[PDB]
């Protein structure tokens, strides 16, 4: 259709979602699932090791 | 398991480090009930070779 200076404004839009989600929301989330993912695995490890 | 294991350790060591003594007493015992016969007999036979 036809082209408009809102190409331009969306582009602003844009830019401050990804700061903002990549510095807050991303990094917390996966630390906590990482936090959950370490526990389990190394928990388990030290269960087969006290085994043999 | 962890908390298993350790008990079980705990109790198998207690039963082998023991009965290792129990069963080199009992050895003890016999040597000194075979050394009670050895040397009455090595005195007895004097008596033989005496009246020989």
């Amino acid at each position: 259709m036809n082209l408009n200076a809102t190409i331009l404004g969306q582009a602003i839009a844009f830019v401050l979602f990804v700061l903002f989600c990549m510095k807050y929301v991303w990094p917390p989330l996966m630390a906590a699932i990482e936090k959950r993912q370490k526990e389990i695995a190394d928990g388990l490890a030290s269960a087969e090791r006290a085994h043999k | 398991d962890l908390d298993l294991a350790k008990a079980s350790a705990t109790d198998q060591l207690k039963k082998a480090k023991a009965e290792a003594q129990v069963i080199i007493e009992q050895a003890n015992k016999r040597r000194s009930q075979i050394l009670d016969e050895a040397k009455a007999e090595a005195e007895q036979e004097r008596t033989k070779i005496v009246a020989q």
